[PDB]
DNA sequence: CCCCCC
């Protein structure tokens, strides 16, 4: 299918899966919106004409937002095409960790219906962290085996249908690169790229873009406007 | 969830004694093992074990809904309800949006609770909708609503009707607050008269903040499962939620920010900060501190004493 | 203050207080009511009950004005 | 069909955690569970079997209007200074926390006393015929300065009484004496912080006993925090946790919540936050020798300052 | 081991 490059040309210099860490307003969402309208919009105005599926475990997916995202981006916007290209996205809403492993285990049967649908946002992986570590009690075993199991879902979805996993991890946590880990060690060895949001005071945003099989870090700046992400 | 009669169809009672003599309890423990090997090692049938957990996932997974059909359906279950104050629906760009937490933060005095007044009072006369105000700290007097009220309209009847309009529930710990939302998420639920179109909590943190603090993250757990219930109030049941959150300064930058930390930061869909003019007492700064639509950092001045 | 060993607690509840380093009704009131469900167990029903019992033995005890009155005369 | 999480019930932290361990996700699917199956597959002991089915199967909506006419009947505490009452909409209002914030030696304990007279006032006189609740953490109750705005408040009422002209009145001042007004004001004595919280947490019970109290007053909130506590992070965790006590017991019991507040270096004292605490603030402050009462906070009327005195007769104009 | 906290 698509490669990594193309989704967005300054990120990637360049079946992954790529992390998004940031606090709140620093452009996650909207990356990913920018990253929905890379994949939706179709071959005319530059886009992949992919299918893109969204889940909200964390419930911040504006719609109006991203159809105000896609109506700059074309060149000609019209509320037919608009239905169009939102056609090719997708949106799960996910509750709880249980749910979010039920909606992956159904989400596999949808994957294998698609072909087209290349990638997949999870915003955000973190949503259900603190429930799960106190419902597991001390044990750290019990409280992210959930989380876990989802962990180890997503990377079977990842690797059977060749998905591009952006996943959106809320940075809740200082270290006493502003990065803690604290999700489960069998989520973190899946993630190929971190990327770290921040924003520069607050219409300039810096993302940083480390590579783990290289501990290679880049840097970039973006804009977000009406259009959506510019980057600079 | 666990294995229980009833709990879809098809299943049995020795199904179910069996599944947890294979240690297999729950629907995740159904779903995640291999239906193969607890066939042959159970004597259950392989057709049926197939058929249970299709209906499982049926049942207990969130359809993927389309783009193009969740747009058509929130083009018109959405609603921008005015705030009722013109310099704020500016800054919100016409005001509220059903569907998300908006979130008041800003300090004592910052007209936070006076913004949820007028906010209901405007709801239930202006939209004729009905409101849930959850007090927690006392800030709501129907005193105060019903002087919105007469400065909106002076007919009595009108003004009396909007105030029963209001309805008004008081929760003072996290779970009285998490048993009225969730006793209203049911309520929505039967009802599915007029409904409940705007939730304010005020305050979010005067609840949560006891949570907080010391050797426990139950206090965190507890903060987010308020966060999800107000989001399931927002998203899945269509109601505009304004919280009002505190105001807390970091002790590294010495900014202001809100409070509850970091795990809450992300909480609210939309955020205003309200702050006080630092050369008159009505007057405040509104900041869009967090959108999802608009660009974070627009001044507006509001005006408390236009309006009462 | 006062030691909870005398307050009226139960003897597993003093020891699980006690593993937590919670010996005095400073040391009891002076934590929220959740972080006394973790360390305690018990609901948060439950260990209001334990804390109008702790503090029963460790609160002011009720005085009309018309006793100071009677007091002061 | 909604979905209820455990996290949300207040079960026991260990039963919770053996609940979900067991699988139990929502209360939804213990409600069949019968004690003793609930006990054999989690593992938990039956009194925790029994608490937490009841917890999960437990779970007013008094529309504003209804509160609106609560609020009407329900009279504020008249506070006998005619400026205050009109800036307070007719005084301390009942189910709100109020905090009078100020220096010492402003008037914040002349104003608890007043109040605590007040409350007994029979309500054909614009009262509330309830008891006062008194708890002094700063050791400033005087018995002798509530028994002369006793006397001062039972001769006021005698002389509007006898300007009406009514048998009634006559009637409901007559169980209005001296010895009714000091025997319907439940003073405590919190000598310490910790003694102040078990006070509190013990005020919901005491209430529920003496049924007829309608204003509870916290003569020093500052007093016992400021003093023998050097923790910012657990006075901020104590003073949210009252506050809140204090706002249900409030609501719940049909009260009046006073909570008197020292000033820092201007600015009231117990940190930023503790300003989201009271319903009302009233800061009490000197202005040319003259007092001047400032309404900083309050949810339904403006900011505006007031002249206020004490006199003999106890706090007027 | 981070969590919140002017
Ligand atoms: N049309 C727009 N023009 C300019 N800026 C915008 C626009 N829409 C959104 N923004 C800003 O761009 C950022 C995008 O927010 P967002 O991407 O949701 O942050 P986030 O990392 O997702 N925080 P969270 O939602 O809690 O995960 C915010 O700072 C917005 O204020
Ligand atoms: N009727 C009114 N007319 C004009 N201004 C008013 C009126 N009622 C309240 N105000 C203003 O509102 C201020 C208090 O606002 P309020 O919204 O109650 O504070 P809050 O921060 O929202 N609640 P809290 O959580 O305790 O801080 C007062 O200081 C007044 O300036
Ligand atoms: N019988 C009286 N006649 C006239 N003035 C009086 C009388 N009693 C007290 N005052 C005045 O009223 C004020 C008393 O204020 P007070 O109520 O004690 O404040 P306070 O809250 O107790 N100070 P603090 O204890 O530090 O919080 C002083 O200005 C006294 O001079």
């Amino acid at each position: 299918r698509s490669s990594l490059k193309e989704i967005e040309p300054n990120l990637f210099a360049d079946g992954d899966i790529l992390e998004f860490h940031g606090p709140e307003g620093t452009g996650k969402t909207e990356m990913l919106y920018h990253l929905t309208a890379r994949c939706i919009l179709p071959k005319s105005e530059g886009g992949l004409e992919v299918e893109v599926l969204f889940i909200d475990t964390d419930y911040h997916f504006d719609m109006l937002r991203l159809v105000t995202i896609l109506e700059h981006r074309l060149s000609q916007s019209s509320e037919e095409i608009i239905k169009y290209c939102l056609g090719r996205f997708f949106l799960v809403y996910c509750s709880s960790s249980t749910h979010l492993l039920l909606t992956l285990y159904s989400l596999e049967s949808m994957f294998c219906s698609h072909p087209s649908l290349c990638l997949l946002i999870l915003d955000s992986l973190s949503a259900f962290y603190w429930i799960d570590r106190v419902n597991g009690g001390e044990s750290v075993n019990l409280q992210e085996s959930t989380l876990r199991k989802c962990s180890q879902c997503l990377e079977k979805l990842v690797n059977d249908y060749r998905l591009v996993l952006f996943a959106t991890t809320q940075t809740i946590m200082q270290k006493a690169i502003d990065y803690r880990p604290y999700l489960c060690k069998a989520w973190q060895q899946l993630v190929k790229h971190r990327m770290f949001f921040s924003k520069q005071d607050s219409n300039q945003f810096s993302l940083v873009s480390r590579c783990l099989k290289s501990n290679s870090l880049k840097k970039h700046f973006f804009i977000i406007g009406e259009s959506g992400v510019e980057f600079c | 969830g666990v294995l229980r009669v009833g709990l879809c169809p098809g299943l049995t009672e020795e199904m179910i004694q069996l599944l947890r003599s294979h240690r297999i309890k729950t629907v995740v423990d159904l779903v995640s093992a291999d239906l193969e090997e607890v066939a042959q090692k159970c004597g259950l049938s392989y057709k049926a074990l197939v058929a249970l957990r299709r209906v499982l996932l049926a049942q207990f997974s969130a359809f993927p809904v389309n783009g193009a059909d969740l747009y058509e359906e929130l083009k018109t279950s959405t609603a921008i309800l005015s705030t009722g104050i013109g310099s704020l629906d500016k800054l919100l760009d016409a005001g509220l949006y059903t569907g998300e937490v908006t979130e008041i933060v800003g300090g004592p005095g910052s007209g936070k609770t006076q913004v949820c007044l007028c906010m209901a009072a405007n709801v239930a006369h202006g939209l004729q909708q009905n409101v849930l105000y959850v007090d927690s700290n006392g800030g709501l007097t129907a005193s105060r609503l019903l002087q919105l009220l007469q400065a909106k309209t002076q007919d009595e009847e009108e003004q009396a009707e909007a105030l029963r309009r209001i309805q008004v529930v008081h929760a003072f710990d996290i779970f009285q607050m998490l048993d009225v939302l969730q006793e209203l998420r049911g309520t929505v639920a039967q009802q599915v008269s007029g409904t409940v179109k705007v939730v304010v909590v005020d305050s979010v943190t005067a609840v949560v903040s006891p949570l907080l603090g010391g050797q426990q993250r139950e206090g965190l757990a507890l903060m987010m499962q308020l966060a999800r219930e107000l989001k399931t109030l927002a998203r899945d049941l269509g109601m505009a939620v304004v919280v009002t959150n505190h105001i807390t300064r970091d002790r590294d930058s010495g900014r202001l920010k809100p409070a509850l930390g970091r795990s809450w930061s992300f909480v609210p869909s939309t955020r205003i900060l309200l702050d006080t003019i630092e050369g008159s007492g009505g007057r405040r700064m509104a900041c869009l501190a967090k959108s999802s639509r608009q660009p974070t950092g627009f001044q507006e001045m509001v005006d408390i004493g236009t309006w009462g | 203050s006062k030691k909870l060993k005398r307050v009226g607690l139960s003897q597993e509840l003093c020891d699980r207080l006690s593993r937590h380093q919670i010996l005095t009704c400073q040391d009891f009131l002076c934590l929220s009511p959740l972080e006394l469900m973790k360390v305690t167990g018990l609901s948060y029903r439950g260990v209001h009950e334990l804390l109008c019992m702790v503090s029963r033995a460790c609160a002011p005890k009720m005085q009309t004005a018309y006793g100071i009155k009677a007091q002061r005369s | 069909e909604m979905q209820r999480d455990l996290v949300s019930f207040p079960l026991s932290p260990a039963v919770r955690v053996k609940l979900v361990s067991a699988g139990f996700q929502t209360a939804e699917e213990l409600l069949e569970v019968k004690p003793s199956e609930l006990s054999k597959e989690v593992g938990i002991s039956k009194a925790e079997a029994l608490e937490t089915l009841q917890i999960i199967r437990r779970e007013k909506k008094c529309t504003a209007l209804e509160l609106l006419e609560q609020e009407h009947t329900q009279g504020f505490i008249i506070t006998f200074c005619s400026a205050l009452d009109d800036i307070l909409g007719g005084g301390v209002p009942l189910m709100k926390t109020t905090e009078i914030c100020g220096a010492p030696g402003v008037g914040k304990t002349q104003l608890c006393m007043q109040l605590a007279v007040d409350v007994q006032i029979p309500e054909c006189f614009g009262g509330v015929a309830g008891e006062a609740v008194f708890i002094d953490t700063e050791g400033s109750f005087m018995v002798d300065r509530v028994v002369d705005l006793a006397t001062a408040c039972i001769q006021h009422l005698q002389l509007i009484a006898e300007k009406h002209k009514g048998e009634e009145h006559r009637k409901a001042l007559e169980d209005f004496t001296l010895d009714n007004i000091l025997s319907h004001i439940y003073y405590f004595r919190c000598r310490d912080y910790t003694e102040l919280l078990a006070q509190v947490y013990l005020l919901p019970d005491f209430l529920s006993e003496h049924s007829k109290v309608r204003l509870v007053i916290v003569d020093g909130i500052a007093f016992p925090f400021r003093h023998d506590l050097d923790d910012l992070s657990l006075r901020t965790r104590l003073l949210n946790g009252l506050a809140q006590q204090m706002i249900s017991l409030a609501n719940n019991h049909r009260l009046a919540v006073i909570l008197t507040n020292q000033m820092t270096t201007l600015v009231p004292a117990l940190g930023e936050s503790w300003g989201h605490a009271a319903t009302i603030r009233l800061i009490f402050h000197w202005d040319r020798k003259q007092r001047l009462a400032t309404l900083y906070k309050s949810p339904s009327q403006k900011e505006c300052t007031v002249l206020f005195q004490i006199k003999p007769q106890g706090f007027r104009d």
